[PDB]
DNA sequence: TCAATATCCACCTGCAGATTCTACCAAAAGTGTATTTGGAAACTGCTCCATCAAAAGGCATGTTCAGCTGAATTCAGCTGAACATGCCTTTTGATGGAGCAGTTTCCAAATACACTTTTGGTAGAATCTGCAGGTGGATATTGAT
DNA sequence: ATCAATATCCACCTGCAGATTCTACCAAAAGTGTATTTGGAAACTGCTCCATCAAAAGGCATGTTCAGCTGAATTCAGCTGAACATGCCTTTTGATGGAGCAGTTTCCAAATACACTTTTGGTAGAATCTGCAGGTGGATATTGAT
């Protein structure tokens, strides 16, 4: 017995991704490599975000990542920020940022 | 109802073995994964249609990734995809 | 007896609320407003609590971002005080 | 009911938006804006709700409406 | 190498609304662009609608809902009238 | 096998129901497509086309012109609030812009 | 008689009316063509172009710049100025979510 | 057999051309620093569209950028363009 | 620079409660075969594309110079911030029940395809025609008298 | 309370490049007939939400005081617009040659199709441990008087 994800060296479900592609009304047919590739990409992005968010969680002396940590992680990363420029993260709040002119002296 | 929760958790344990995640944050990760899935699959679908191809392959996925992802994220994601396909194929 | 100068407490509040993530509008009035507006589109509607919550997160995120842009407009006009004029400029440039 | 969105709430929102000083005329203005926003989302949301032949607006209806306004929301799926 | 387009139908409509008016080739190109655009918007939204509700069939109801989501106000109401009337007549 | 009658003729439309149906079928939108869907869609597309051509024709006559050009389409769309909303993110090639000078810029 | 001379602004206003009335492309064709081919050459070499492709690029670019200048103008006027400055462009593009 | 190297063509977008564009945009008065600024902005814009366009061209295994490639790039950048689908 | 305050910020501990762990079981995924088929390779017919050429005039560039704009400054009216009081709205916690979602079964009705004809849509060819420019005279507007 | 000095409209005119109509073949609808799905109408049921009641806490509305910000008024020095001469280079039209799209045929590597059996992920309580609710005290900042 072997899963496709095991073979591809992935954690994300290749079979599921493949099935979602087939039933997603995207194309009449779906190639064997497409769900492997897609699953790999999704896993990679997830890994990057969890990496940074985990860093923020450790910085806040917490063992559990919360939405705030995800917001901090995403917005303080230029490319992740562009990728998610039109996305609202519930309970994420905003980056602390005060316009210099508003400060005293 | 299905979700990516267990896979997100596995990845989390890979990159931070002693770190957990709140329920809300997991919900946000699920939203994220579904969102990017739709962006990439949608773009790949359009790519296939424009070129009168009835099959979405890893090549459409790759091109779609290059269109949707910025800079370094695109390069690394492309690397991971190709690498995974190569390993799976082996 | 003590008195912080105008601006100090404002700034302190900015740091406080930018540090946190809690919803800033009271639940019940928002609920009331949402159900009221919704009645004008379709009648005898009900709402999941999560639906109302989604609406509130979205609304507050939107308003906060708008206030950021508004602030930028005011500062652009060499002011520290946001005015309806600033909001209107921001919304016009947004294509709202 | 629009008056239920009080002055200090709007001040809190502005503070989160980094605003240091606020004109008195802002609040009513803000309310108008808020109203419009809600009217736009809820409308679409309810549309989805009625397409599903339901009477209960779900979180997903809202999410789809926001998504279609390009106001994508994470966390309510 | 035959190419299809909405040109003749756009022209028929034009002759309906302005019997003594013509149209440049470029303006016709813009009209074709328009029709294809709105087609993709409506069909796409209807596809999503069908998927959200676990339905395998796009019907006139999906099309109608999509029209209501995509078009503003009176444009939407009028479009809905045209669509509904066309379907009711067609079935009969 | 009777005398053929087109779906567009039955629906009372100018726009091609059959073509629209085919495009729905091969556009990968859904596994199945109802009979009324392409009729409805064709009707809507036709209607929108009619509204825009109406306004653009009016604009063309306002310029003492008998042929609609892209400029007329722009005038029609931008001077109409709802069409402007519908096409808010659309560029009309060779359309130019609406004449509009900010009052403060005028001589004082 | 000193020769004729319009006051600063009059000819500017005249030009505004003129170009808002017309629809012709305002950038010279050949130099735009060169710019496009140069930039494209930096992504992929020995590319060719349909003439309509370049035309599409120019229509899009000019519509974009014109709209940008509208917003920029509003930003300048907001600050009680009549003269658009780089600050105005930067504000407009920031609020647009371009930066 | 091959054309002269394309160099510094962004300067081909002259001061009076930019002035004309601004006029259509309703601008009455223009700071001297605007033109260079504009050149930067346009440059970025083009880079973003053309990039995607070329991507489409490369996906189709073509060596010729078509109007449709451009149209698709503009569309995915939320810059929908009418009039070149023909 | 300074006493005299007020407010953050880190750190602490007791536990309520979110999160992680477990184990059951439909429902997906996997699997073993068996058949099809999309599209890539491989000519190849011809569009368009790239580049150059001449010439003519439209437009870019540099120059001069002064009007008027933007920037810098001054000042005080009155607006908006901060703070103290006390009322009431919202928050929080229950209870009851009906009004929606969500589900199964089963056939009538709706759709899917393939086969077989027909006809509306297309590509040039043959015709038709605005309108682009070209000319010129009234009307409007502008800046200095 | 006007004249010059320009720019802008407004009508008229006609040839031709662009639009429209005409022709006739044929791709793609339409008609027809079987094969498959599916829409819901009837009939149940656990639950979500709504309606109503209730206490109480903290958040808001209000009144007072005043600091300081916004807007008006003023002043000036350069910058940016207007105008003009030069001559470059864009535009226009066409030639020349071929790179590179498309069109057609051919045939397998890759994908779909079934019939069943494993494997897995969703679910809801148990078990496990982490934030958090407040409280302390030390760091950090602020304020007004010098
Ligand atoms: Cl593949
Ligand atoms: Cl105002
Ligand atoms: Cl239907
Ligand atoms: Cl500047
Ligand atoms: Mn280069
Ligand atoms: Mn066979
Ligand atoms: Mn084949
Ligand atoms: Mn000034
Ligand atoms: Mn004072
Ligand atoms: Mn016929
Ligand atoms: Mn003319
Ligand atoms: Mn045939
Ligand atoms: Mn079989
Ligand atoms: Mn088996
Ligand atoms: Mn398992
Ligand atoms: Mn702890
Ligand atoms: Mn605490």
């Amino acid at each position: 017995a072997k899963t496709r994800s095991s073979r591809a060296g992935l954690q994300f479900p290749v079979g599921r991704v493949h099935r979602l592609l087939r039933k997603g009304n995207y194309s009449e047919r779906v190639g064997a490599g497409a769900p492997v590739y897609l699953a790999a990409v999704l896993e990679y992005l997830t890994a990057e975000i969890l990496e940074l968010a985990g860093n923020a969680a450790r910085d806040n002396k917490k063992t559990r990542i919360i939405p705030r940590h995800l917001q901090l992680a995403i917005r303080n990363d230029e490319e992740l920020n562009k990728l998610l420029g039109r996305v609202t993260i519930a309970q994420g709040g905003v980056l602390p940022n005060i316009q210099a002119v508003l400060l005293p002296k | 109802k299905e979700s990516y929760s267990i896979y997100v958790y596995k990845v989390l344990k890979q990159v931070h073995p002693d770190t957990g995640i709140s329920s809300k944050a997991m919900g946000i990760m699920n939203s994220f994964v579904n969102d990017i899935f739709e962006r990439i699959a949608g773009e790949a679908s359009r790519l296939a249609h424009y070129n009168k191809r009835s099959t979405i392959t890893s090549r459409e996925i790759q091109t779609a990734v290059r269109l949707l992802l910025p800079g370094e994220l695109a390069k690394h994601a492309v690397s991971e995809g190709t690498k995974a396909v190569t390993k799976y194929t082996s | 007896p003590h008195r912080y100068r105008p601006g100090t407490v404002a700034l302190r509040e900015i740091r406080r609320y930018q540090k946190s993530t809690e919803l800033l509008i009271r639940k019940l009035p928002f609920q009331r407003l949402v159900r009221e507006i919704a009645q004008d589109f379709k009648t005898d509607l009900r709402f999941q609590s999560a639906a109302i919550g989604a609406l509130q997160e979205a609304s507050e995120a939107y308003l906060v971002g708008l206030f950021e842009d508004t602030n930028l407009c005011a500062i652009h006009a060499k002011r520290v005080t946001i005015m309806p004029k600033d909001i209107q400029l921001a919304r016009r440039i947004r294509g709202e | 009911n629009i008056q239920g969105i009080t002055k200090p709430a709007i001040r809190r929102l502005a503070r989160r938006g980094g605003v240091k000083r606020i004109s008195g005329l802002i609040y009513e203005e803000t309310r108008g804006v808020l109203k419009v926003f809600l009217e736009n989302v809820i409308r679409d949301a309810v549309t989805y709700t009625e397409h599903a032949k339901r009477k209960t607006v779900t979180a997903m209806d809202v999410v789809y409406a926001l998504k279609r306004q390009g106001r994508t929301l994470y966390g309510f799926g």
